[PDB]
DNA sequence: AAAAA
RNA sequence: GGACCUGGCGGUGCUUCAUAUCCCUCUAGAGGAGCCUGUUCUGUAAUCGAUAAACCCCGAUCAACCUCACCACCUCUUGCUCAGCCUAUAUACCGCCAUCUUCAGCAAACCCUGAUGAAGGCUACAAAGUAAGCGCAAGUACCCACGUAAAGACGUUAGGUCAAGGUGUAGCCCAUGAGGUGGCAAGAAAUGGGCUACAUUUUCUACCCCAGAAACGAUAGCCCUUAUGAAACUUAAGGGUCGAAGGUGGAUUUAG
C-alpha cells in the first residue's frame, strides 16, 4: 500500500532507466567521436529518438525515501534534512553530534 | 522496496501481531464518521444519483 | 512513503490538543471539544480477525504433560469473539456516559451546602473524624498580571464543625 | 539455552521444561508463518548466500507428471493421495522411497498399502519383504515376516537386517512367556543369513537383545551372548540393548551384587566408553544405571556413569527431563552416602544448579541425611522446591524439618537453628492443620520469642486441633517461669473443651504452676 | 505472574573465575553482575543513576570477557599454531636481498551480511629493482619505459594493479607485466641507433 | 606472545557539515554537526602467514560493534617461475 | 537510612572482592586507584563530562553528608543553640566572641602589668552540613580579621590557624634551558615555539657572526621584508648582543609574519642559557618569554567574520 | 573477499588481452580505430568480466552486420 | 524558542525518565548513542540501509510489545551479530516473554540474515528519575 | 470534564 | 455613583552605567553606475505561502521537455497496490523555529499582616520569612582559569508552516482523483541584497613587492568551440574586432 504518487513515479523511472541503459550508453558512445561516418551518428540519433521517455537518466529526481523531498537531501543517507536531524538529536546514530567546537 | 514491507505490516495487522495504533485510530474515525451520517461513497451515489 | 507511522501518544496529543489557546484565554467554549476513548485495554497479545490459538499466550502450555497444537479458528468462533468485543465496547460506552448523582446543597450549580467529608489528618497522628467541612462561598477571582493576562484564582470559604460547640472557619 | 536474568533464570525443573517447550513452540510457529507466505522470502541480498534463507515448499512444481508428482507429494492426506494419483494417472510403483515409506508411515492400513505396492508390479523382493516385516512388526505379526524373510533369502538374494530385526521383535517382544525359543529362532536366523552370504548389522542384534530382555527376567546368558555377538561385529553396539539387559538383570538381582556386576560388565562391553551413537535413546542406559545406584546404594555404578557420561562427551548423560531428575537425585544420594559434608554440599551446588532438580524419595533421603548431620542452611530453597513440586509434599517437608527443631530449645549459639525453625514454621503455615500446627507452636515456644509463641498458641488453639504433651508442658513451664498461670489455665481449658487427651494432666500442671508460681 | 529468584550475587564465592562466568562478549547485565557501578549526571542533593535500568552502561562496550587470565590462557593455547621465524630474516638487509618482491593485501570489514568490496581487489606490488640483472642499457630502457612510477631515490617500483575482481589474478597480471618489462632487456627492435 | 609491536597516535580527522535548524524563513540560526573519530595503528613486525592468520582470528573474535579494520599484509617471495628466461 | 547505607557498603566491598579476584591480586593490596584503573579498563566510557564516569568508591562520597538527628525520645535537643535555625554557625560565633573577649582581657592585663589563605563559603558549607548567606560570612571574616590583628599567642593562634588553608605555587618562572653538547657542539641549544599556527626550532650559537639561517639558506632570501628582520633583531637588540651570536632555525608552516614571530619566540626561549635570570626576567616583562595564542576566531554560521553580522537593516 | 566472488573462474588473459576477439574486422581505417578504442576501454574496466566483453563484441558484430550498406558506403570495406 | 526533543518544564506530574530528559546538545557529554555501527565514520558507506534497518527494527519492537518496554533499545551492530539488548517489565507471565523472544530471534535470523540474542533486565517499571 | 485450575 | 490592588504607559522626577555606544569620534557599507537574484505590477490559460522592527540569492544546499502543486488536447469510474485528494481552516495539533534573550525570575508544601476584601511579606548594628525544581552563573569542547562555540524556563506576536512528516471538521471516486504530448523564467514600471570597479592606493610580466612598462576593468549583445545532457530558448568555461553610464555618492543609517 502506497500513499504518494511522486515517489512511485520516481522509483519507476529509476527502474526503467536501470533496465534500459546499455543501449543508451552505446548510442552515446557512438555519438561523441572525432571523425566517424555521419550515417552511423544519424541512425544512432534516430534509434535514441524513436524510443519513448520515462527511461532517460535526466528524468531521475533524487528524493527522500520516506518524505519524498526534492531539495535538501544528503546523498550519504538519502533522506530529508528534518527526520535525520531529529533522529540525531534524539541520540541514535553515533558520530553525528552537535558541533560544540 | 516498500511494497513487501507494507504487505507484511498489513498481514501482521490482519492476524493481530503488529498492533499499530494508527490504523486502529483510522478505523475508529471511519466507524464514527459512518455512524454519524457520512459513510464512504459507493458506486452510484453523488453526481448521477 | 508507508514508514510514516509515529507513536500513539503523539497521535492522541495531536488529535486532542489539550494545550489549546482557546481554552486558556476564555475565547472559546468548553463544550465544543473532542472526547477520548482508549483502545489499549481489552486487546490480548496475539489477537486478530482470523483466530490463532497460542500455546503460551493464552491456553496453558503444560496440558496433562503434552504440548498443544497451533490451529486456526473457524467462522462461528470469530463471530462469537466479534460479538464479545461489540458487547465490551458497548459496555465501555455505557459506563462512559453515565454521570454520578451530584449531591446538591443550597441550589443547583452552587457549592454552598455540599458536605466534603472528614478533613485531612495531621502528620503527627491526629485524625479529625467528628468534624465536618462545609463550603460557604465560591467565586472566581481574576487579576490582570504581566504575562498570563487574566490570572484566574479560586477563593473558597470553608467552615469546620463537629457538633459540640467547638468550631471555626477559614478562607 | 535459557536466559540469565533472575525472572527467567532456570531455578527448578518445571520452569526449565516450560521455557524449553515455549521456545520450541515459538520456533515452530515462526517456521509456520515463514513458510505460509513464500512471496516474502524471495529477495537475496547477501552475495555469499546464507543457506538458512531458502524457505521450504510443500506444493509440487510439476503437476503433469505422475510418479514424480506422487513422490514429491509423499516424501520430497499424503501417502493415500499419492497412491490415488498414481492409480488415476497410471504410474508404476518403484521399490525405493515408496514401499518402505508406506510401511513406516502409512498397523493395518500401512500393511495393506505395502501389500498393494508389492503386488502392483514385479519390483524388488528384498525391499517388499522388508516392508512387509516392518508393517507386521507394528501389528503383532511375526509368521508373515518370517515367511517373507525366508522367501527373500531363498529367492537368490540377500535380505536386509531391518526385516530380520522386525521379525525378531515381533516374535520376542510381541509374545508371552518366551525366552529360549526366541533365542533359538534368532540363532537360526543368524545362521541362515551367514550361510546365504548376507552382511548382518549390529542394529538387528541390538533389537533382538532388547526384545529378549524385555520379555523374561531371568534371561541373562542369552542377553550376554547377544551383547557379545553385537559387540564382536565392528564398532560399539547400540545402547538400547544394554539398557534392556541392565533393566532385566537389576529386576531379579536385588539381594546380591553379582547380577548388578554382570549387568555393569555387559554395559561396559557393549558401549562403555564415549558417547556412542547407534540407538534411539542412549540416555535410557544412564537413567537405568542411576536408578539402580539410587535403589541399591551402589558406589561403583554411579562413578562409572559419571565417568562415561561427562569425561568423553555430554550426550549420554541426560536426554529426558525425568531421566535428568533421576540422575541428579542418584548423584546427590551418592554424594551424601560416600562423601562427607563439604564435598557433598559442593557436589549438590555444582549439580543442581547446572542441571535439573532431583526426584522425590532420593531427595527426601538426602535432605534427611543432611539434617541428621546438623546442617540447616538451605531450608528456604528446599521449602520453595517442595511447594513448587506439589501441594502435599511441602507439608511433609515442613514437618520433617520441624521435627528436628521443635524438641531443641535455644542454647548459647542457636541463631541459625532458630531461623531455620521459624522458616519451617512459616512454610508450614503458608501451605494452604494439626501436626504441622503443633510443630510450629513447639518451635515458636522453643525459639524464645514470647509474642511469636503466643501467636502460635492462639492459632493452634483455634484450629480445632490440640497439640502434643511436650508443647503443653513447655507452655506451662513458660507461663510458670513468669509467675502467671493464666496462660496455663487457658491452655488447659482449651484442651478440655476441644475434647483432647490433655485433661487431668493439664489440670494438674495448671494447679502446680499456680501453687509454685 | 510474579516470582523472586536470587541472582548470581549469592552464588559467587570468593575464588570464582571471571571468564568462566562471561566467556562470550556479554553486554554487561546488571541483574546478574553484583558490581556496584554508578555513572551519569548527579544532582546537588542526591545520588546519580545506579545499575538498574542503566542504559548508558549498556551502550558502553564493556570488555569483561577480556580477563587477563583468559588472555594468558588463550595466548598459551595458541602457541602450537604459531610457526617459527628464522634468525636470517630478522635483519632488514638479508630479508630484502632474499625476498625483494612484496605483495600487499586488502581485507576490509563491513557492517552487513555482504562482504563485497570493489576497493579490496587491488594489490600494491612494491619490488625493489636493485637485486636483479640491471645493467646500463637495460636499466635506461626500463626507466624510459616506466617514466615516473619508478622512484630514482629508494629504487622501489610502484604499479597500481586493479583491472580484475580477484587478487590472485591481479598478482598473475602483475607478474606478466614484469615479464613483458624484462623482455625488453633481451629482445630489442631497431630504434636504438637514433637514441 | 613475544611479538613486540609498536603503536603511535596519527592525527585525527573531524568531518563537519552545516544543516538548517528549521525549514522556513530562519536563515540566521544553523545547527552544525561534527563527526569526531580517532586513529590508532599498530606497527607489527616479523610474522608468518599462520601467525598472522591466528592473530587476525583472535582480533576478529573480540571485535567491537563500531570500529573498522583493514588488513594490509605484504608477503615475501624471491622470484617466480617465469621471470629469468620466460617465453612470451 | 542506615540500613541502605550498610547495604551499599556491603555491595561495595563484595564488588571490590570480586574485582580483586578477577584481576589476580590480593584484596588487601587492591587500592582504590587500582579499582579505578580496572573500572576504566573494563568500562571504557568515552564521554566529555567528568561526572558521567563509572565510579565505585565508598558510599560516603556517592551519598551526601546526611544531617544527623539532634533530638531523642524525650524531645530535648542535644545542642544548646538549636531553637534558632542555625546551630553550628551560631556556636562558632559564640566561640570566636569568647576568644575575642579573652584576648581583650589578656591585652588589658598585659597593659596593666607592665603562604596561607582563609576559607571559602563553598568549602565551609561542604565541610559543615549547614547553609549560610553572604553578609553573615563577610561578618565572620571580619571577626576573624579582628581576631588576627589582636595580640595572639598559642591557643588563639592555633584556633585561628585551624580555619586557614594553603595557597598553591606562585612562581611562574620558566625552566632554564641547560647547555647541551652534541658531537663537538659548544654553545649549542635548541627550543620550540607555537603561535598563530607556526612551529619553529631555533639553534642559538655563541661563537659566530651576526646572520640568521632559515631552513639552510640565509634569512635574506626568505624574509625580503624588513618587518621580519626587525622582529628577529628585537631579541638580540634587547640583550645588546648582535655580532657575536649566530642562529640557524628551521621553521615550517604559516605565513611570513607567523614564522617570524615563531622564530622570535624560539630565540627568546633559547637565549635563557648563557645569561643571568635577571636578564630573562627583564625580557619576559617586556614581551618575549610569553606565548601568543592569537589564533583566528571560529567563523559563525550567520556572521560575516566571527564578529560582524550579515545585512541586518531596519525596514 | 574471495568467497562467492570468483567471477566464474576466468583468468586474466581473457580479461586484459582481447586480441582473440578481432577476426571479422579490418586492420586499417576508422573501424579498426574504433575497435582499438573499445578494446582499450574494456581492458581497463575492473567492474565487468569476460562475459560482458563477449556480449559487447557480439552486439557490435550484430550491429555491423545489420547495417551492411552503411559500412559499404562509409568509404571502407568491412572485412 | 528552540523546542527540541527535551522535556518541557511545567507542572510536577510527568514521570520523566533519564534518557530523553537531557538536552539534545548533551549527547556527547551527558548521554550516549542508541545505535552504533561502522557506517558513521569517514570512508564508509551503506549508511542509508543501516538507518532503514534500525528504524524498521525499532518500529517492530515497539509494535510487538505494546507497553511491555520501558524506554528505548540499545543497538550493537557487531558486523554480522545484532543484539537488541533492552529491559522487560514484571507484569506478564514468563512463558509469553520467552515465546516473544524466541519468535523475534527466529524472525531476525531468518529475515535479516543475522542471529540475535537478547539480554533482558528485571525492572519493576519505567526507570523514573524525576517526578517533574 | 471506576477497574489468564 | 464613590473607594482599593496589579500590569502597561507618562514628550514623569532623581540616582549608577551605555567597552562599539550617542556625539566631539577611527575604519568599512546601503539610493553615483552595471550584472545576478527576490517583493510587486502589466499581458496571457500558466502554483502557492511569508510579504511590519521578527519576510526579500526567503520555502529551494537547483525550475531546459518528470522535479511542475498551472493551463490546452486525449483516456481510466478500482478509478493501481480495497486505497486517496495536486481543495478550505496552523481560530484543532503533534513536530521544527523566530526580535524579546546585550539580564535573571517563575512554580508544589507552611505561617504572618491586610478586623481573614481583592493582595503583600525587602531592612546582617536586620521589624516574617524557610523554599524542593526550572534557565544562566555553576557546567562541555577548542588555543587552561582569557576568549569562542553549544545552551538560556513559565509567554506576547491565534507569530512562519496542515506546503519535513502524520492526525480532527467539510465535498468527491461513474471527481476537486490518476496517466500521456506541448507551453509557462515575457516587459510599461517602483523596490532589497551579493560582486565589480569609479588611476598612480590601480593594471600587466617569471620569482609575491631592492624590478620594469603602458599617462585603468568587469557584464550587454555577436561568431566558433569544449565536460555531461536524445536536441544550449541562459545559470559553466576558452578563443576573437567592436565593448554601454564609469572619473570616489549631498535628504537617512548599520557593525567593529
Ligand atoms: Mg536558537
Ligand atoms: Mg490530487
Ligand atoms: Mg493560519
Ligand atoms: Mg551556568
Ligand atoms: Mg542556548
Ligand atoms: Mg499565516
Amino acid at each position: 500500500h502506497y500513499v504518494d504518487w511522486r515517489m512511485w513515479r520516481d522509483v519507476k523511472r529509476r527502474k526503467m532507466a536501470y533496465e534500459y541503459a546499455d543501449e543508451r550508453l552505446r548510442i552515446n558512445s557512438l555519438r561523441k567521436n572525432t571523425i566517424l561516418p555521419k550515417i552511423l551518428q544519424d541512425v544512432a540519433d534516430e534509434e535514441i529518438a524513436a524510443l519513448p521517455r520515462d527511461s532517460c537518466p535526466v528524468r531521475i529526481r533524487n528524493r527522500c525515501v520516506m518524505t519524498s523531498r526534492p531539495r535538501g537531501v544528503k546523498r550519504r543517507w538519502r533522506l530529508s534534512r528534518i527526520v535525520f536531524r531529529h533522529l540525531a538529536d534524539h541520540g541514535q546514530l553515533s558520530g553525528i553530534q552537535r558541533a560544540t567546537w | 522496496n516498500h511494497h513487501t514491507y507494507a504487505e507484511l505490516m498489513q498481514t501482521l495487522r490482519f492476524l493481530g501481531l503488529y498492533r499499530d495504533e494508527h490504523q486502529d485510530f483510522m478505523d475508529e474515525q471511519k466507524r464514527l464518521k459512518k455512524l454519524r451520517g457520512k459513510e464512504k461513497p459507493k458506486k452510484g451515489e453523488g453526481k448521477r444519483a | 512513503s508507508f514508514f510514516t507511522k509515529l507513536t500513539a501518544d503523539e497521535l492522541w496529543k495531536g488529535a486532542l490538543a489539550e494545550t489549546g489557546a482557546g481554552a486558556k484565554k476564555g475565547r472559546g467554549k468548553r463544550t465544543k471539544k473532542k472526547k477520548r476513548k482508549d483502545l489499549n485495554r481489552g486487546q490480548i497479545i496475539g489477537e486478530g480477525r482470523y483466530g490463532f490459538l497460542w500455546p503460551g499466550l493464552n491456553v496453558p502450555l503444560m496440558k496433562n504433560g503434552a504440548v498443544q497444537t497451533i490451529a486456526q479458528r473457524s467462522k462461528e468462533e470469530q463471530e462469537k469473539v466479534e460479538a464479545d468485543m461489540i458487547q465490551q465496547r458497548e459496555e465501555w460506552d455505557r459506563k462512559k456516559k453515565m454521570k454520578v448523582k451530584r449531591e446538591r446543597g443550597w441550589s443547583g450549580n452552587s457549592w454552598g451546602g455540599i458536605s466534603l467529608g472528614p478533613p485531612d489528618p495531621g502528620p503527627c497522628g491526629e485524625t479529625y473524624e467528628d468534624f465536618d467541612t462545609r463550603i460557604l462561598e465560591v467565586r472566581n477571582v481574576f487579576t490582570m498580571t504581566a504575562k498570563e493576562g487574566r490570572k484566574k484564582s479560586i477563593r473558597v470559604l470553608v467552615a469546620v464543625g463537629n457538633g459540640k460547640g467547638a468550631a471555626g472557619f477559614s478562607i | 539455552v535459557f536466559q540469565d536474568d533472575p525472572y527467567l533464570m532456570p531455578a527448578s525443573s518445571l520452569e526449565s521444561r516450560s521455557f524449553l517447550l515455549a521456545k520450541k513452540s515459538g520456533e515452530n510457529v515462526a517456521k509456520f508463518i515463514i513458510n505460509s507466505y513464500p512471496k516474502y522470502f524471495q529477495k537475496d541480498i547477501a552475495e555469499p548466500h546464507i543457506p538458512c534463507l531458502m524457505p521450504e515448499y510443500f506444493e509440487p512444481q510439476i503437476k503433469d507428471i505422475s510418479e514424480a508428482a506422487l513422490k514429491e507429494r509423499i516424501e520430497l492426506e499424503p501417502s493415500t493421495d499419492y497412491h490415488f494419483q498414481q492409480t488415476g494417472q497410471s504410474e508404476a510403483l518403484e521399490e525405493e522411497n515408496d514401499e518402505t515409506s508406506r510401511r513406516k508411515a502409512g498397523t493395518w492400513r500401512a500393511k495393506n498399502n505395502a501389500e498393494r505396492i508389492f503386488s502392483l508390479m514385479p519390483e524388488k523382493n528384498e525391499h517388499s519383504y522388508c516392508t512387509m516385516i516392518r508393517g507386521m512388526v507394528k501389528h503383532r505379526a511375526y509368521e508373515q515376516a518370517l515367511n517373507l524373510y525366508t522367501e527373500l533369502l531363498n529367492n537368490r538374494l540377500h535380505a536386509d537386517v531391518y526385516t530380520f530385526n522386525a521379525l525378531i521383535e515381533a516374535t520376542v517382544c510381541a509374545i508371552n512367556e518366551k525366552f529360549e525359543e526366541k533365542w533359538s529362532k534368532i540363532l537360526e536366523l543368524l545362521r541362515h543369513m551367514v550361510a546365504q552370504k548376507v552382511k548382518p548389522n549390529l542394529q538387528t542384534f541390538n533389537t533382538i537383545l532388547k526384545c529378549l530382555r524385555r520379555f523374561h527376567v531371568f534371561a541373562r546368558s542369552p542377553a550376554l551372548q547377544v551383547l557379545r555377538e553385537m559387540k564382536a561385529i565392528g564398532i560399539e553396539p547400540s545402547l538400547a540393548t544394554y539398557h534392556h539387559i541392565i533393566r532385566l538383570f537389576d529386576q531379579p538381582g536385588d539381594p546380591l551384587k553379582r547380577s548388578s556386576f554382570i549387568i555393569y560388565d555387559i554395559m561396559n562391553e557393549l558401549m562403555g566408553k564415549r558417547f556412542s551413537p547407534k540407538d534411539p535413546d542412549d540416555d535410557k542406559f544412564f537413567q537405568s544405571a542411576m536408578s539402580i545406584c539410587s535403589s541399591l546404594r551402589d558406589l561403583e555404578l554411579a562413578y562409572q556413569v559419571h565417568g562415561l557420561l561427562k569425561t568423553g562427551d555430554n550426550w549420554k548423560f541426560i536426554g529426558p527431563d525425568q531421566h535428568r531428575n533421576f540422575y541428579y537425585s542418584k548423584f546427590f544420594d551418592l554424594i551424601c552416602l560416600m562423601e562427607q559434608i563439604d564435598v557433598t554440599l559442593k557436589w549438590y551446588e555444582d549439580l543442581i544448579p547446572s542441571a535439573y532438580f532431583p526426584h522425590s524419595q532420593t531427595m527426601i533421603h538426602l535432605l534427611q541425611a543432611l539434617d541428621v548431620a546438623n546442617r540447616l542452611e538451605v531450608i528456604p530453597k528446599i521449602w520453595k522446591d517442595s511447594k513448587e513440586y506439589g501441594h502435599t509434599f511441602r507439608s511433609d517437608l515442613r514437618e520433617e524439618i520441624l521435627m528436628l527443631m521443635a524438641r531443641d530449645k535455644h542454647p548459647p549459639e542457636l541463631q541459625v537453628a532458630f531461623a531455620d525453625c521459624a522458616a519451617d514454621i512459616k512454610s508450614a503455615y503458608e501451605s494452604q492443620p494439626a501436626t504441622s500446627l503443633n510443630c510450629i507452636a513447639i518451635l515458636f515456644l522453643r525459639a524464645g520469642r514470647t509474642q511469636e509463641a503466643w501467636k502460635m498458641l492462639g492459632l493452634f488453639r483455634k484450629h480445632n486441633k490440640i497439640p502434643r504433651s511436650e508443647l503443653l508442658n513447655e507452655l506451662m513451664d513458660s507461663a510458670k517461669v513468669s509467675n502467671s498461670p493464666s496462660q496455663a489455665i487457658e491452655v488447659v481449658e482449651l484442651a478440655s473443651a476441644f475434647s483432647l487427651p490433655i485433661c487431668e494432666g493439664l489440670t494438674q500442671r495448671v494447679m502446680s504452676d499456680f501453687a509454685i508460681n | 505472574r510474579r516470582k523472586a529468584l536470587p541472582p548470581r550475587t549469592e552464588k559467587m564465592a570468593v575464588d570464582q573465575d571471571w571468564p568462566s562466568v562471561y566467556p562470550v562478549a556479554a553486554p554487561f547485565k546488571p541483574s546478574a553482575v553484583p558490581l556496584p557501578v554508578r555513572m551519569g549526571y548527579p544532582v546537588k542533593k542526591g545520588v546519580p543513576m545506579a545499575k538498574e535500568g542503566n542504559l548508558e552502561l549498556l551502550k558502553i562496550p564493556n570488555f569483561l570477557h577480556l580477563t587477563p587470565v583468559a588472555i594468558k590462557k588463550h595466548c598459551e593455547a595458541l602457541k602450537d599454531f604459531c610457526t617459527e621465524w628464522p634468525a636470517a630474516l630478522d635483519s632488514d638487509e638479508k630479508c630484502e636481498k632474499h625476498f625483494p618482491i612484496e605483495i600487499d593485501s586488502t581485507d576490509y570489514v563491513s557492517s552487513g551480511p555482504s562482504v563485497r568490496n570493489p576497493r579490496a581487489r587491488v594489490v600494491v606490488l612494491r619490488v625493489k629493482l636493485s637485486s636483479l640483472n640491471l645493467d646500463d642499457h637495460a636499466k635506461k630502457k626500463l626507466i624510459k619505459l616506466v617514466g615516473e612510477r619508478y622512484c630514482k631515490t629508494t629504487d622501489v617500483l610502484t604499479i597500481k594493479t586493479d583491472r580484475c575482481p580477484l587478487r590472485r589474478q591481479n598478482y598473475d597480471y602483475a607478474v606478466y607485466l614484469l615479464t613483458v618489462l624484462y623482455h625488453e632487456s633481451w629482445n630489442t627492435e631497431e630504434w636504438e641507433k637514433s637514441k | 606472545l613475544g611479538i613486540s609491536i609498536k603503536v603511535h597516535e596519527p592525527p585525527r580527522k573531524i568531518e563537519r557539515f552545516t544543516l538548517l535548524q528549521s525549514v522556513h524563513i530562519y536563515k540566521k540560526h544553523r545547527v552544525q554537526y561534527e563527526m569526531r573519530t580517532l586513529y590508532r595503528c599498530l606497527e607489527l613486525e616479523h610474522l608468518t602467514g599462520s601467525t598472522a592468520d591466528v592473530y587476525l582470528e583472535y582480533i576478529q573474535r573480540n571485535l567491537p560493534e563500531g570500529v573498522a579494520m583493514e588488513v594490509t599484509k605484504t608477503q615475501l617471495e624471491q622470484l617466480p617461475e617465469h621471470i629469468k628466461e620466460p617465453i612470451w | 537510612t542506615e540500613d541502605f547505607i550498610k547495604k551499599q557498603i556491603e555491595e561495595f566491598n563484595i564488588g571490590k572482592r570480586h574485582l580483586a579476584n578477577m584481576m589476580g591480586e590480593d584484596p588487601e593490596t587492591f587500592t582504590q586507584e587500582d579499582i579505578d584503573r580496572a573500572i576504566a579498563y573494563l568500562f571504557p566510557s568515552g564521554l566529555f563530562e567528568k561526572r558521567a564516569r563509572p565510579v565505585m568508591k565508598h558510599p560516603e562520597q556517592i551519598f551526601p553528608r546526611q544531617r544527623a538527628i539532634q533530638w531523642g525520645e524525650d524531645g530535648r535537643p542535644f545542642h544548646y543553640l538549636f531553637y534558632t535555625g542555625k546551630q553550628s554557625y551560631y556556636s562558632l560565633m559564640h566561640d570566636v566572641y569568647g576568644m575575642l573577649l579573652n584576648l581583650e582581657k589578656h591585652q588589658s592585663h598585659l597593659q596593666a602589668k607592665s603562604g596561607s589563605r582563609w576559607l571559602i563559603k563553598e568549602e565551609l558549607e561542604e565541610m559543615l552540613v549547614e547553609k549560610l548567606s553572604d553578609l553573615d560570612y563577610m561578618q565572620f571574616i571580619r571577626l576573624l580579621e579582628k581576631l588576627l590583628t589582636s595580640q595572639c599567642g598559642a591557643a588563639e593562634e592555633e584556633f585561628v590557624q585551624r580555619f586557614r588553608r594553603s595557597v598553591t605555587l606562585e612562581s611562574k618562572k620558566q625552566l632554564i634551558e641547560p647547555v647541551q653538547y652534541d658531537e663537538q657542539g659548544m654553545a649549542f641549544s635548541k627550543s620550540e615555539g607555537k603561535r598563530k599556527t607556526a612551529k619553529a626550532e631555533a639553534i642559538v650559537y655563541k661563537h659566530g657572526s651576526g646572520r640568521i639561517k632559515v631552513n639552510g639558506i640565509d634569512y635574506q632570501l626568505y624574509f625580503p621584508i624588513t618587518q621580519d628582520r626587525e622582529q628577529l633583531m628585537f631579541p638580540f637588540h634587547f640583550v645588546d648582543r648582535l655580532g657575536k651570536h649566530d642562529v640557524t632555525c628551521t621553521v615550517s608552516g604559516g605565513g611570513r609574519s607567523a614564522q617570524a614571530g615563531a622564530i622570535r619566540l624560539a630565540m627568546a626561549k633559547a637565549l635563557c642559557s648563557f645569561v643571568t635570570e635577571d636578564e630573562v626576567e627583564w625580557m619576559r616583562q617586556a614581551g618575549l618569554l610569553t606565548t601568543d595564542p592569537r589564533v583566528r576566531e571560529r567563523k559563525k554560521p550567520g556572521q560575516e567574520g566571527a564578529r560582524r553580522k550579515f545585512t541586518w537593516k531596519k525596514r | 573477499n574471495e568467497a562467492g566472488f570468483d567471477d566464474d573462474g576466468s583468468e586474466f588473459h581473457e580479461h586484459i588481452f582481447l586480441e582473440k576477439h578481432l577476426e571479422s574486422f579490418p586492420k586499417q581505417g576508422p573501424i579498426r580505430h574504433f575497435m582499438e578504442l573499445v578494446t582499450c576501454g574494456l581492458s581497463k574496466n575492473p567492474y565487468l568480466s569476460v562475459k560482458q566483453k563477449v556480449e559487447h563484441i557480439e552486439w557490435f558484430r550484430n550491429y555491423f552486420n545489420e547495417k551492411k550498406d552503411i559500412l559499404k558506403e562509409s568509404n571502407i570495406q568491412f572485412n | 524558542k528552540n523546542r527540541a526533543a527535551r522535556v518541557r518544564v511545567s507542572k510536577g506530574d510527568k514521570p520523566v525518565t533519564y534518557e530523553e530528559a537531557h538536552a539534545p546538545h548533551y549527547i556527547a557529554h551527558r548521554k550516549g548513542w542508541l545505535s552504533l555501527h561502522t557506517g558513521n565514520l569517514d570512508g564508509e558507506d551503506h549508511a542509508a540501509e543501516r538507518t532503514v534497518e534500525d528504524v524498521f527494527l525499532r518500529k517492530f519492537m515497539w509494535g510487538t510489545f505494546p507497553g511491555c518496554l520501558a524506554d528505548q533499545l540499545v543497538l550493537k551492530r557487531r558486523g554480522n551479530q545484532l543484539e537488541i539488548c533492552a529491559v522487560v517489565l514484571r507484569q506478564l507471565s514468563p512463558h509469553k516473554y520467552y515465546f516473544l523472544v524466541g519468535y523475534s530471534e527466529t524472525l531476525l535470523s531468518y529475515f535479516y540474515k543475522c542471529p540475535v540474542r537478547l539480554h533482558l533486565q528485571t525492572v519493576p517499571s519505567k526507570v523514573v528519575y524525576k517526578y517533574l
